[PDB]
RNA sequence: CUCGCUUCGG
């Protein structure tokens, strides 16, 4: 009927693992690819 | 005693502090932020949150002071309660 | 002014004030005199329990203008804040649920 | 904000934090520097160690390991800046017990 | 419109340096913070 | 000055060169058939250790009928170091 | 929220019936308005499962009866699942054991069936 | 402080735990002696000694 | 039906402190694990007992009492061969819809194994003749959350004979 | 049983804070308050009456612990 | 608003 999913757990940060990201991982993490060097549109609304 | 607990007289400057302490975040916060952070990323050094400064940064109660101990509730209870017997087994 | 020294180790806070000081010998060494104007601004969130219900009712009835009083009411069930300058304060005081 | 003209709040400088540490008042230090200034709730993926949004991790394309976590907002800004600097901070979460 | 009482008396009233769009009938704070 | 691009370049840009067709002959097809035969026969070989299935729901009289039986090779422990005897 | 073992121990419907009756009487003895209003699905599942078990012949069972039945069947070398199914279903007709109950071949012996019927009816 | 225009800051803790910690650990009655050498800091001053 | 061992961190608010700890722990755990399907486990029904209950911490945050509890709970999870007696609460052309009595309307027997007079012509016709029995075949569970049910099971109706009802 | 029998000031501060937080959140009171609308004053009264239902769990650095009742400790 | 610069206060 209804699946049991835990709402919230009192998670506490234990330690921070520093590291590096490969170029593939950067693409996986990112949402969009930025290719336009301009910022706003030509029209007077100047939407991004 | 702090200056001479590792067998060598270590100053309070950034060099002696780097040789004494181990937490990456405190070293970055004190001096040479970029160099310390990049070196930690290169080494893959996992840093715990034992120290006070990293506790403050992470927004968690620090271990020193009132946070050294843990409190228990003296609730009316019975640990290891009687278990309902299994008939089929 | 970096993140570590300006925004992580030491950062600005709300619920604080800064005023010129003047002497007052008639106060005990563990007491400090606060201006009425500052006290009307710096608020403390008191949780409604079985002990202070009759006191918080009077504080709510006074409103945000008379000094012993409150500025906001946060309901237990819904987290929608209610500004006490508007609405019937007597009804809100009569509807103070625990928590 | 900073100034009175901009309705800013007072600042707990480094020495104020040092005095609070010397007193040993851990709870008040936490309340002043986290709860009352820049408290925030982020979503951290327990598998990849990166920050997710709205209970969802885009990196792992999953939502099973995403857990909410209280944190100062300045710390989140620091983490995102470090990620932009290719210094990836991966958080290994655990239960408070 | 007010999300609580449904009125349209939404007034922009800043209270001590806090911009705030609030219902003028029941006082429900619709939006706050800028 | 270079033009501004409204959409990102296609995920798989096209190429006007295509891969050279594969070599053909009796030998190459024999290689393909032999490789497929090796795939089919070395999974049933006892060297291919399978993941041990676990968490049997119940025991049944049909177990003896469905009991998986397979001959097991015996390693020469004389050459192998002593630590790997079961 | 992790489970240590999802198959720790199989139990018959009698244990579930006894537990549900005990939970129902405890709940009716300790009815709480706020707790009940927080989650009513507990009442639904308990009541409906208890009704379903009551529709089954699971009534008139006792721990002594279950122990005697298990001891009687322990000489028939049947599997735990078979005796569990026999206890839950309470077969009065032979055909339930003959066909519906699995592992029928070579196990019925055409003579042990009568003894099994006598034991389940006892 | 010297009451020559000096400005002082005043924070209001927003938690019962923080309030209790402030009252117990940082009460004025609880910090009459400096930790440097134990000498009393809160004592009589000019126009009180005289 | 099978017992399942679970370990949970139960948070009891301070306004229930006068209650005995075990009773309120059981109440909260039942409220959390009622009418819910645990993945790869099955539909949990209720708490059987609380075996191990260790110390009650109170955290510097919420201020309530957090206790780690080891408990055994009853769940409904057949063993891929169990025999059930359900009632027909519906029927589709591709398969009948039998519901365990007020238990769970999730049993959907496919009509691909009976004697060769099988079809459902949308008029709720069960079977052309030559308390409804069931043989569970396979368990299956699925997740729910995938963006910013879960137990159905297949049912066998072999040539059981069914002298009482065809 | 090896640590100090005296209840440290940090222990007092944290016990009072937790007790006041519980009382403010509608926990039962054990000392029959007399017109005290402040939770912290009620907590201090409970501590003076030695009726606080809290057990301190003093942790040794290696990992070992020991439990002290608030009534078991010595207050000043 | 951001940033810098000055002048203050202490
Ligand atoms: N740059 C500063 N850093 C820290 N505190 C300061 C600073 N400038 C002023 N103050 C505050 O003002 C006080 C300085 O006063 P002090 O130097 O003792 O008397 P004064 O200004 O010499 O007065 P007289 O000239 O003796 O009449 C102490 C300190 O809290
Ligand atoms: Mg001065
Ligand atoms: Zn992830």
């Amino acid at each position: 009927k209804e699946q049991f999913r835990e709402t919230d757990v009192a998670k506490k940060i234990s330690h921070i693992c520093f590291g590096m990201k490969s170029p593939e991982e950067m693409r996986q993490q990112a949402h969009i690819q930025v290719v336009s060097k301009n910022l706003y549109s030509q029209d007077n609304q100047h939407a991004p | 005693d702090l200056m001479t607990y590792k067998g060598e007289v270590l100053g309070i400057t950034r060099f002696g502090l780097a040789k004494m302490k181990e937490s990456v975040l405190m070293l970055a916060s004190f001096e040479k932020t970029a160099d310390h952070l990049f070196d930690a990323a290169y080494f893959g050094q996992k840093d715990s949150v034992c120290g006070v400064s990293e506790c403050i940064i992470m927004g968690i109660p620090m271990n020193i002071g009132t946070g050294l101990f843990k409190l228990l509730h003296k609730a009316d209870r019975d640990p290891n309660p009687p278990k309902r017997p299994l008939i089929f087994d | 002014q970096g993140r570590f020294r300006g925004n992580l180790s030491g950062k600005r806070v709300d619920f604080s004030g800064r005023t010129v000081i003047s002497p007052d010998p008639n106060l005990r060494i563990d007491e400090v005199a606060v201006p009425v104007h500052v006290a009307k601004i710096l608020t403390f969130p008191e949780k409604v329990n079985k002990a202070n219900i009759n006191f918080l009712r009077k504080l709510v009835q006074n409103g945000p203008e008379v000094h012993p009083g409150a500025n906001f009411i946060q309901q237990r069930h819904t987290q929608m804040k209610r500004f006490l300058k508007y609405g019937n304060r007597e009804k809100m005081a009569q509807e103070l649920k625990y928590g | 904000t900073e100034g009175r003209s901009r309705d800013g709040g007072l600042r707990l400088g480094e020495m104020e934090r040092d005095c609070l540490i010397g007193y040993g008042a851990s709870m008040l230090l936490l309340e002043r520097l986290m709860i009352s200034s820049d408290a925030f709730e982020v979503d951290v993926c327990g598998q990849c160690g990166l920050l997710g949004y709205s209970g969802w991790c885009h990196y792992c394309k999953s939502s099973c390991h995403v857990s909410s976590l209280r944190i100062p907002y300045a710390c989140k800004l620091l983490f995102q800046e470090l990620q932009s600097m290719n210094i990836i901070p991966r958080l290994k979460l655990s239960k408070y017990n | 419109r007010c999300p609580d009482c449904g009125s349209t008396e939404l007034v922009e009233d800043s209270h001590y340096s806090q911009s705030q769009l609030v219902c003028s009938d029941c006082g429900c704070v619709v939006t706050e913070g800028v | 000055l270079p033009d501004v691009v409204l959409k990102p370049p296609p995920l798989f840009p096209d190429t006007d060169y295509k891969p050279v067709p594969l070599k053909t002959g009796e030998g190459e097809e024999y290689m393909l058939a032999l490789k497929q035969e090796l795939r089919e026969t070395m999974k049933r070989m006892p060297y291919f250790i399978e993941t041990p299935e676990e968490r049997q729901d119940i025991e049944r009289y049909s177990k003896r009928y469905m009991k998986v039986y397979k001959e097991e090779w015996i390693p020469d422990w004389r050459r192998l170091p002593r630590e790997m005897m079961p | 929220m992790e489970v240590k073992d999802a198959n720790s121990a199989l139990l018959s419907n009698y244990e579930v019936f006894q537990l549900l009756t005990d939970l129902k009487e405890q709940r009716k003895e300790s009815g709480k308005n706020k707790h009940s209003s927080g989650q009513q699905n507990l009442n639904t599942i308990t009541y409906e499962t208890l009704k379903y078990i009551s529709k089954t012949p699971c009534r008139h069972q006792s721990p002594e009866i279950v122990r005697e039945f298990l001891t009687a069947l322990k000489s028939h070398k049947l599997t735990k699942a078979e005796k569990l199914q026999l206890l839950n279903h309470r077969p009065v007709t032979a055909v339930e054991i003959q066909l519906m109950v699995e592992e029928s071949e070579e196990r019925l012996t055409e003579e042990q069936i009568e003894a099994l019927l006598h034991t389940v009816t006892s | 402080a010297d009451f020559d225009g000096d400005e002082m800051n005043l924070h209001l803790p927003q938690t019962e735990e923080a309030k209790a910690e402030a009252l117990v650990l940082m009460g004025t009655k609880a910090n009459l002696v400096t930790p440097r050498n134990g000498e009393p800091l809160i004592a009589a001053i000019q126009d009180f000694l005289t | 039906f099978v017992l399942v061992e679970m370990v949970d961190t139960v948070r009891i608010p301070p306004w229930q402190f006068e209650r005995k700890l075990n009773d309120s722990i059981a109440e909260e755990l039942n409220k959390k694990l009622a009418n819910k399907v645990v993945y790869n486990v099955g539909l949990c029904i209720c708490l059987f007992d609380i075996t191990k209950l260790e110390d009650a911490y109170v955290f510097p945050g919420d201020g309530a009492s957090h206790t780690k509890v080891h408990f055994r709970c009853v769940v409904f999870h057949p063993f891929l061969d169990e025999i059930l007696i359900g009632k027909i609460k519906g029927c589709s052309p591709e398969g009948v819809h039998v519901s365990l009595g007020f238990f769970d309307d999730i049993l959907i027997p496919p009509e691909s194994l009976q004697q060769p007079a099988k079809f459902d012509e949308a008029e709720q016709v069960w079977v052309w003749e030559y308390g409804e029995e069931i043989r569970f075949r396979v368990v299956d569970e699925s997740f729910v959350d995938t963006s910013p049910y879960t137990l159905v099971g297949s049912i066998s109706e072999p040539g059981l004979g069914l002298l009482s009802w065809w | 049983r090896i640590t100090t029998p005296y209840m440290t000031k940090y222990e007092r501060a944290r016990v009072l804070g937790t007790r006041a937080l519980q009382i403010a959140m509608c926990a039962p009171v054990m000392v029959e308050l007399e017109g005290e609308t402040d939770p912290l004053l009620i907590a201090m009264k409970e501590l003076k009456a030695r009726k606080i239902p809290i057990i301190i769990r003093r942790y040794l650095p290696d990992g070992s612990y020991e439990d002290w009742g608030v009534d078991e400790l010595i207050i000043t």
